[PDB]
DNA sequence: ATTAGGTTAGCCTACCCTAAT
DNA sequence: ATTAGGTTAGGCTACCCTAAT
């Protein structure tokens, strides 16, 4: 409970939500940074007062070009970090986005350019998720598991984690624990209901709400 | 101008002051953080309330135990943050201690564990200034944090010149 | 935007509100006083602690036997002063209010009893509004003071010779 | 002690040393108004910084025509509002000089304007002190230094003295 | 006067919250 | 999502002071 800058967050956040195709609402907001109803809906004003965003007619939140160009770089840096932090740190694959999520707000454009070049590929973060806007910094998409599922299971490769997902503990340590990592061979069903994983014959049974974060190949 | 954490940045410096020699009074803190008078004292009664640090009867700054492990913990994040910034990272030298400035208030404990591996050696700072408490972490001198922060004087120093009377104690050796 | 004297001004706000018959609240003093939350909270703040008032269990504010003394003395005075303002020095009407606003933060107590003398009837301002603690001093029915203030909506009640549809918030304020 | 206005009495208090002759030095100004000295000196340097005087290459205080202008303003509010406060008001005449060294920071330029016109002559204060920048406004004596001086003053009223042996100091004081 | 170091009153903003709508 | 009423942390200026230069 820090977000260490709460704009940056707060244009993070919006980016997500679009990125997993939710409509950027304030309630979302809300309950993605667990944070009051009134606390968001000002913090917001002030930030629409800062010309980075818009409360849309239909109360959706419209990034400003500018608001916009800003919650990139975040996501820039934290993917960034995130793979610095294990590629060359090698701290501990849960801890690395939580760390991430606080040395976003910290990293300069620069340190992120030396990035680039000391690491092997930037493509996509240690969750498969795709780096943005390297061009700014001057430097093929995966099924939601949601859609993969079916009655009868089928093993299938994990191509991307949402950063949504990192962020919920127990469903987060519990599938790290099935030692699923990206690259995995799962298998996947919609058993009465919920859609479950199995990587090393242990179970995880994805949270509905969860069950779109989670992109996934055909082996 | 942003702190990133003010009770830190503000303990920092009193352990930076101890370790230039000086006495750490509110005062210091002031024209060392460029902010108002009030400002600091007020804050600094902040982290008393927090038995962070106390001040003497003769308006000097004693860091409570807790307080002093603390602003050891962050002199420790910083020097060890720049090592990995121009060792690993490589980043520009002059950068380097700001970037630190930063890092040094969102670098966790483990990360600081991993990267005494990942470096060679860890006794010193880029600038030579021990890496301390690495203990409870479970583990020419030097140019004192201060000089590094005189960008003008540093370079010219780096162009290598006559210190200002009040860097003066900041070289040692 | 100068108080004045910023304590002596919240407790004649507490004491205004109280006349207009509302709860005398941080929020109160805060829009009145065009000044910011956590200001007013902290200045009362001081002001508790100096024993002037006490924020209620209810978040009110309940001005102590000493800081409503204080309060009333410059009630007194603010009206004291607007009567002496245009019934001798005879300033525009519209200026009264403000002029007496600064004053009654620096007019002493003999200069009130004197007034008393030279004023012929000091039962209530020129606006009507009862002249308090007089007894202390040791010597349309009214507009009140939070009206004077509202000088748009004022001056278009004066432009209908009153001795106009008001703003909701401005109803409760003509008695 | 509460200057009401510091800016006001500072520069009202080089005016008067200027009127009874002396040279406005920082140092005065600290003893007249009983401030220290690093005080004085700061305040004095804020003024400065908003154009309002300059410390001379001797140490000695120039007011800006700015600076000058409101010192005259001040000086000219205060003997008007003594006048008042003696001719209409009556109030006791000890007591006036004090009672106007506050309101001359709060009296608006209309009232003066209307005390200018309800006012007898407006040549000079009770005491003697010609009033100044009346001309400004659009429309034999004892120092106010002396008028301070209460024992020593009152000394000088039991021999009944209107516009004995006084301090050095205050020689200069009654022209 | 100035250096040195500190103090109170009086203000503001960015952020967070709960109760009640 | 808003209305209503607070909050803490962190920062500021104007103005006033004692002691030691
Ligand atoms: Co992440
Ligand atoms: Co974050
Ligand atoms: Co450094
Ligand atoms: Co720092
Ligand atoms: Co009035
Ligand atoms: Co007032
Ligand atoms: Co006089
Ligand atoms: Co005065």
């Amino acid at each position: 409970k820090d977000l260490v800058d709460t704009t940056e967050m707060y244009l993070r956040t919006i980016y997500e939500l679009e990125e997993e195709g939710v409509t950027p609402l304030r309630a979302r907001i809300a309950e993605r940074l667990e944070q009051s109803g009134p606390t968001v809906s000002q913090t917001v004003a002030r930030m629409e007062r800062d010309g980075l965003v818009v409360v849309a007619s239909d109360r959706s939140l419209q990034m400003t070009p500018t608001g916009r160009t800003l919650a990139t770089a975040v996501m820039r840096k934290h993917r960034l970090a995130e793979r610095l932090l294990t590629d060359i740190i090698g701290l501990d694959i849960n801890k690395v986005h939580d760390e991430a999520c606080r040395w976003e707000h910290v990293m300069s454009d620069e340190v992120e350019r030396r990035l680039v070049k000391v690491l092997k590929d930037v493509s996509r973060s240690p969750f498969g998720n795709p780096i943005p806007g390297l061009d700014e910094l001057g430097v093929a998409p995966g099924t939601r598991v949601i859609d993969a599922a079916t009655s009868m299971p089928r093993k299938v490769r994990i191509v991307q984690i949402n950063e949504i997902f990192q962020v919920e503990t127990d469903q987060f340590t519990q599938l790290l624990d099935a030692d699923i990592r990206v690259g995995s061979e799962v298998e996947i069903v919609d058993r009465d209901g919920h859609i479950t994983l199995s990587h090393n014959g242990k179970d995880v049974e994805l949270l509905d709400d969860l069950a779109h974060t989670i992109r996934i190949e055909e082996l | 101008k942003d702190l990133v954490d003010t009770t830190e940045m503000y303990l920092r410096t009193i352990y930076e002051l101890e370790e230039e020699g000086v006495t750490p009074l509110r005062a210091r803190i002031a024209e060392r953080l460029e902010q108002s008078g009030p400002t600091v004292s007020q804050t600094v009664a902040r982290m008393e309330r927090d038995g962070l640090v106390v001040v003497a009867s003769d308006r000097s700054l004693q860091m409570t135990p807790t307080g002093r492990t603390l602003a050891t913990a962050v002199m420790r994040k910083h020097r060890l943050a720049e090592r990995l910034l121009t060792d690993i990272i490589g980043l520009d030298i002059n950068k380097v201690h700001d970037e630190a400035c930063r890092w040094e208030h969102v670098m966790s404990d483990e990360v600081e564990r991993r990267l005494v591996k990942v470096l060679k050696d860890v006794s010193r700072s880029p600038f030579g200034n021990p890496i301390p408490g690495l203990d409870e972490l479970g583990v020419i001198v030097q140019i004192n944090e201060i000089f590094q922060v005189e960008t003008d004087q540093f370079t010219q120093l780096l162009d290598a010149v006559e210190l200002l009377d009040d860097l003066a104690h900041t070289i040692r050796i």
